[PDB]
């Protein structure tokens, strides 16, 4: 199977900052890696698919990059609704896997 | 040369000159109609050749047998059969005596088959 | 207005059958694929299995022979029938739609599945 | 005397067998599949019994002609889409009082090559083809019984001569007696490998394009004393009949499917006139005089020979139905048979044309004859009649027909199939050693 | 001693050939094409090795019966317009409790003789013919596998005896031994021109209208110790079975196209009663006692013989499927096989009627059997069984079937086709001169 | 008269007097199947008659030949072959020696054809 | 052994010792094709057997006849016919006269058939 | 000297007859219309005259290959409902395979007569003709209805042996320099021919039989430019096909028991279908062809190979079947060279699903999509060239007439009629 490593497991920033989240894969999964955000108590929602494409309705602040192993997600102009747990999900090999989850909070 | 069935009206003596004329003319879903007529002619011809073969007459147009002519079949003298009658008239007169003659010819050959087979071992 | 609704199944006794059902409204079961995602408390999400557009059943290796899913095309419902439930299976179960978008790498076309639409949550607790 | 076996004797018995083709653009009677032709041996002193009324060559020819007809109509357009509701109005454009109400202008929704698209087309249908449902609504006469396989426009209906040749081991005897009544002994018999060119001309009440008698008009009936039997008259000299359809038809192709096309009458270019046939008044009167003279021989010299028209029944039996030019005519022939005989001018027979043809009296197997573009003119020979007598000092002869076996009985009357019996046993003084 | 050639010696060997039919309103197993019949020569001192389980006459008859079946279903109506949504309610009008929700009163829109027009018709369909799609909407049980050919109303399903006759150069050897078990040397052999009248009765679990044994009940299996092999029982005395369809069905003709009619059940005139078969309880119990007696000769005198009902599978194999009167019954023989054997009254078998029939086990070929007007009664002969043994001192035998070749293996067990090899060479004191 | 195959169980000597009975019966969905059964009967019959003609036995039912009987084929004497065995039993014994005997008869006649061809040349 | 048609290039004298090889190979939608070819093979074989029968050559492969050689058909002597030419070269030489000889053989046999027939009447 | 009659003489005449098939999952040219096989006899001193251009086995095999083709298509689906109006949109809306496809949506019949079915399929642009999401229709819809290529019968050619009936013999020319005509010093009588695979192709004789010693040029009249030239190689030129796409076949129920197989989706490598011919092997093969082709036109003449002139796509392209899907390759890089006294050649191939194979009108066939990637390995064992009517001779590829494909396999065979009755003089005298 493929293991996705997401670090740092807890990043803290105040409102109006820029954060970069890392999701490192085991093998090369091409660009097939989608990002999901889970607000505490709610259900996860799709932010980015194919590591670069923004979901319909997601603000332009969210953005991903890279098509190799070290996938990254960048958030600009932090707002209280962005302080949730983010997950990276690969779709290359049929034993699908999720990331560990990066809990973004306020300082 | 009279042609096929040309001597049909000739006397039995004159019609026997041309037995080879009729002999050679007995052998040669729409495809099946033609194809089934061809098979009928072949098996009809072979049954006549088989009959001649079992009478000891195979390969002969005129074959002499060892069956004496019983007068019950026809008591007319030899002069009024081969020079006065035609073959069509003759066939109608001995039509009912045909099958009993056929059995006698078959019984005459296999008697000669065994007698010659026995004599050949001496 | 397209939503996936699933309802609570109440706590269940250990070593039983876990029957889940997701209600698909707004869209229909055809064309996409439908799978199940869980989340143990205080932990990350875990993939259980999916049925792809072809009707073919991808299952997680960890749950061996205890997995079985079905699609109710008439009622537009997705079912889960996990068996022999152990205390470690206490998690919130989500029903997801793995949607296929074709992304063109330099010369290769792929069907990319990206779980478009998530359920609301069914807290399953076994005791 | 001893029995001696002769093989190949000229002895034949009467027999029945399957005779094959011979024939010297495709035709309905597929002579291309039939073998090519090539032979007359005179049989002196041979007197053979013939019977044209119990001749199996007639029954085989009837089956073969029917089988050749419904074989050329297998690879043809089955007009199932044509069974629709046809809103028909009367062509009243340049019509003659005679043609008043015979042609109908019928519009209908037809299918197209594309399954989801319809087509509003129109066609001039004869009144005999459409039956009204109760512009007014009509439907084709052939819709509660079957579907017509449209006659393929390339396959021709022209009767070309065919020869029926006996297989090996069989012979065809030809009675050369010129005054043969079709029954009894024939002093002049000849054998042939097969027959003269017999054209399968399909017609009723009048034997067209046939063989003529040698010396005098021949009246051949199974038995004259029975009125229920047809009388086959054969002329010694032909009476020519000029057929015509003056209308200038337009053939309009309608695509009713992928492939499948339906040819419809579009519009008559010019005046509308009735189809008709012309028979010379002098020639026909003379020929009936010869018919009566040789017909008095069986009814007495003092009898009164009256010719009336057809009694009644289907349009195929009450009319001189025939086909030439591709259109099927149905001519009245009541001016031909109207006279009582005691001991430049022409006769015009009004003809009606159908396009939906039930040809061999078969029901459930129809054919749509596509319109012939242009004007059809046709010149043929009346070489015989098919009379029927009705049960006083006068006898009334009305034209008959219907049974097409009588059409080909007038050509196969002189032929007989025999089986050669080549094995014969005779007495002779010879003995096998 | 020199080699002498003999032609015509009485020598044969096993061979396979295409035997031709012969037979002494049309029929499905066409006797018009079969040649008319005419014969038996006893062969003293001849012992011949028979094998009914490797007999090619059975394999050829199966092909011929199937071929005669689907060639008789070519010319008649194909019911492809009947694959429509039927809006069916239940018949509850005078139904008995047994036949409750078994007939469904289905209404649907059919095509008319006119293509553009539509037709609202209703018909009664058995529950076995319609499947629900989600008054409720149903559709015919075979509309996702194939379209079904209506059984032609003038052809007859009644079995007519047929005689399989060997061509020239072949002989059919008939085993006249009265205790022959189908395999092994038969010491009483005779040569027949060809076989007796073998009625192609299609049946299951019971051999109807067959041939009875001469002396005692004959048990025949390919390997009696193998349970997977069917066991063919043959009775020495018949057990008559009285079939019936008490409903007075009315046949209604629906004109679904040009020249095409669909025959639908109009309405039952009276009360709705279930079809059933009656077998005498005393006669059947007597016959099973005889069957068990000869069934103990292969399993022992102390073996407990148990008869159970069919294990499972299709309705054609779990039921006594048969046909008589034109309707196809599927009777429940769980009342005939229910007993255990240790060392005026009648049995009623509730049958079910079906109309879409696929009988040669070929998915993709239907046959819609049209309703039969009136009341059907039927009296047959149970002249055999097709048993199957379950895999202890107790043996359980269940009725079998499905494979139609076992029905005809019970008629052609005594026959054998051999090829005459007439060219033989033997030493003799001859020497050709 | 026994009938077709009537002497199948009879001894070889007794069954050789009824060769004609079997000989005459070797010649004579229900369409082409019945038609190709007739063509097969003719072909099977014609290839048997061809063999007899090649061995010089054309038109004969019992044909004494010149090929001596190799004792390897069958060491039995005439008494226990023509009076104790049936033709079906005999065919079983020499079923494997049939083809070598057939070649011997074929070449022996071919030698006789050229021997009588040279004798007639004088 | 050379096989079927193997002696086609052999001289006429050498190729006449292999007649049995060619003789036995003349007898043995898409169903009529197979069937109609078989019927034509049987018909052709019977036509050539019929010709041999009416020449008195039935059942023989080499048949010395009573018809003299005219030398207007071929002026070559026996040495250069049976030791230099092959049967294919010879066939192309007397193809013109084939039907002339075929008529003489038939006529000679018919006269010989009756001269022998009249001889038995004494 | 007296007339003596010999029966069985080794004499044969030229004849035309019906040769029966023989062969050793159903097929188009199946074994159910053939006979099981089982042989070759060398006829010494026999010099027979062959003529591969007036050979009736070629004319009969053409009839039989056609007949087995139609006989294999009658029992399966006829696509009359596929003539509906199609609402077709582009697949890519922008070099790829997807630029060759139209995404066509249409109403189709259901297994129930009164219900419709809104379905879609990907149709090649070569199969749809516009009507004036535009409106299209299948190309062979105003001419006929396309009987669907039945999915359980394979198009793979199996070898068939044409065997002569009784009374006939098949003469086989064993000469290795035998062009197509004239005497053949080495002849043999075979019971029947070697396994002739009925490979259907144009401009290139895929698979089949190689020459023995050198490339053979075979024309009916080499000086007539209206006659095709049948080149036969001595060493095969291997050609590799492909359709890189991973096709997804989709089933549509157009009626009771009838299914229509449609291209639902296309993913994977979207490079255009192509064939690869080794550039070094093809160059040395044309060198051998040119060397054997200057013998008929001169040593100093200029041999130039151009590409096909024009006409139908079946005649301007190397039409063939490979893996059940029909290709139409350009072969303009194969035939492009002028000859004076690791690398590969890629031929862009189009694909069609509606096939009018035997140069006929009114009988099309819908080849259903093949699931997955199609791969292909064939031998180019010959050519069919046409010459242009100056010191430069231009040889364009030819074809169209399928008989020249089987004329290249039945060139060495000949059917003769045995005449076993011959008369000759001898010192005999009947006694
Ligand atoms: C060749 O041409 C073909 C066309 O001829 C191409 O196929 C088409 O490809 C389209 C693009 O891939 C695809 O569109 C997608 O459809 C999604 C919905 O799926 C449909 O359509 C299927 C057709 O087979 C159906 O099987 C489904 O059932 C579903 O239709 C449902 O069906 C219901 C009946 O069962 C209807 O009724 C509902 O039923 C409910 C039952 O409880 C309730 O009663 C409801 O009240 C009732 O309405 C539904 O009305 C109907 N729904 C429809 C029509 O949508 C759709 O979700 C996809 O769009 C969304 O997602 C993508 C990706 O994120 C976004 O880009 C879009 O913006 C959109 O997102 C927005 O919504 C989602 C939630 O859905 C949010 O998460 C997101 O944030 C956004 O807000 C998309 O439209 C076509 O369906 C398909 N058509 C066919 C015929 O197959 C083919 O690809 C082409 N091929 C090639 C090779 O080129
Ligand atoms: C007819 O009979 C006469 C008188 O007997 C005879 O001369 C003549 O040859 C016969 N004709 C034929 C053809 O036999
Ligand atoms: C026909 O004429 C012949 C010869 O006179 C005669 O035998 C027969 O009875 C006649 N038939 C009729 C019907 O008059
Ligand atoms: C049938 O009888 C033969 C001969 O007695 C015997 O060999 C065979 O085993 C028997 N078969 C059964 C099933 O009993």
């Amino acid at each position: 199977a493929i293991q996705l490593t997401q670090a740092p497991l807890t990043v803290s920033a105040s409102i109006g900052d820029t954060i970069t989240l890392t999701c490192r894969a085991s093998q090369d999964i091409s660009i097939w890696l989608s990002w999901y955000r889970q607000m505490p108590g709610k259900a996860p929602e799709l932010l980015i698919y194919a590591a670069s494409t923004l979901r319909g309705g997601v603000p332009s602040r969210f953005s991903g990059a890279r098509s190799g192993t070290d996938f990254s997600l960048k958030i600009k102009n932090l707002q209280p609704e962005d302080f949730a747990t983010y997950y990276c999900f690969q779709s290359d090999s049929y034993p699908r896997a999720f990331g560990q989850g990066t809990k973004v909070e306020i300082t | 040369f009279l042609g096929f069935l040309g001597a049909a009206g000739s006397t039995m003596g004159a019609a026997s000159m041309t037995l080879t004329v009729q002999a050679r003319n007995l052998l040669s879903v729409w495809g099946i109609k033609q194809l089934q007529a061809r098979v009928l002619a072949v098996e009809r011809y072979l049954r006549d050749q088989q009959l001649l073969g079992i009478w000891g007459c195979s390969g002969k147009l005129i074959c002499c047998t060892n069956v004496p002519w019983n007068s019950s079949w026809s008591n007319r003298n030899l002069s009024e059969i081969w020079d006065n009658m035609t073959w069509l008239q003759w066939d109608k007169e001995i039509s009912n005596y045909t099958q009993i003659i056929y059995g006698l010819l078959e019984e005459s050959q296999n008697q000669q088959e065994k007698n010659e087979q026995d004599l050949l071992a001496l | 207005q397209a939503r996936l609704q699933q309802w609570e199944g109440r706590p269940l006794k250990p070593a039983e059958t876990l029957s889940l059902t997701c209600g698909v409204h707004g869209v229909g079961l055809g064309g996409s694929g439908w799978g199940w995602i869980r989340q143990p408390p205080g932990q990350g999400l875990q993939w259980i299995g999916e049925i792809d557009h072809d009707g073919s059943h991808k299952h997680n290796p960890a749950l061996r022979s205890r997995l079985s899913m079905s699609l109710d095309t008439s009622r537009n419902q997705v079912s889960l029938r996990l068996t022999s439930v152990t205390a470690a299976d206490t998690a919130i179960y989500y029903c997801v739609r793995v949607y296929r978008e074709k992304f063109l790498i330099g010369e290769f076309l792929t069907d990319y599945r990206f779980m478009d639409m998530w359920g609301t949550g069914t807290t399953v607790i076994v005791s | 005397l001893w029995v001696t076996v002769y093989y190949g004797v000229p002895v034949w018995k009467d027999a029945e067998t399957t005779l094959f083709c011979a024939s010297d653009k495709h035709n309905v009677w597929a002579t291309h599949a039939c073998v090519p032709t090539d032979q007359e041996i005179h049989l002196e002193n041979v007197t053979e019994e013939f019977n044209m009324w119990k001749n199996n060559m007639v029954e085989q020819m009837h089956t073969d002609i029917i089988s050749l007809w419904d074989q050329s109509l297998k690879p043809c357009v089955k007009l199932t889409p044509l069974c629709v509701t046809l809103q028909c109005t009367n062509v009243t454009n340049n019509i003659t009082d005679d043609m008043r109400g015979e042609l109908k202008n019928c519009s209908f929704n037809m299918t197209t090559e594309l399954r989801d698209k319809k087509q509003k087309v129109y066609s001039l249908f004869y009144r005999l083809d459409v039956v009204q449902i109760n512009n007014k609504e009509y439907r084709l006469i052939n819709c509660n019984t079957s579907a017509c396989t449209q006659a393929c426009p390339k396959v021709s209906f022209e009767p070309i001569p065919i020869h029926y040749c006996a297989p090996a081991g069989f012979a065809i005897l030809k009675c050369k007696d010129k005054k043969f009544n079709g029954t009894g002994p024939c002093p002049s018999v000849s054998t042939v490998q097969c027959t003269h060119g017999i054209k399968p001309v399909v017609s009723t009440q009048l034997l067209l394009n046939g063989s003529l008698a040698e010396e005098e008009v021949m009246i051949r009936s199974e038995n004259i004393t029975n009125n229920a039997k047809n009388i086959l008259v054969q002329f010694n000299t032909p009476v020519q009949i000029n057929c015509t359809r003056p209308n200038n038809n337009t053939r309009k192709s309608i695509r009713i499917g992928p492939g499948q096309a339906f040819y419809a009458t579009g519009d008559i270019i010019g005046d509308i006139r009735q189809a008709h046939c012309n028979v010379s008044k002098a020639t026909w009167n003379e020929t009936l005089g010869k018919v009566v003279k040789q017909l008095r021989k069986h009814f007495g010299n003092n009898t009164i020979i009256r010719f009336a028209n057809s009694s009644g029944g289907d349009l195929e039996v009450t009319t001189h139905s025939f086909n030439c030019g591709g259109e099927f005519f149905y001519c009245n022939t009541s001016g031909l048979f109207n006279s009582t005989w005691i001991s430049n001018d022409s006769i015009t027979l009004p003809c009606r044309i159908k396009q939906i043809i039930n040809m061999w009296q078969r029901i459930g197997q129809c054919m749509y004859a596509p319109p012939i573009q242009g004007v059809i003119r046709c010149v043929s020979n009346i070489t015989g009649l098919i009379l029927t007598r009705d049960g006083s000092t006068t006898e009334t002869f009305r034209p008959g027909g219907g049974d097409m076996r009588d059409n080909w009985r007038s050509e196969l009357y002189k032929y007989k199939v025999v089986k050669i019996e080549p094995l014969g046993v005779a007495p002779t003084r010879c003995k096998r050693r």
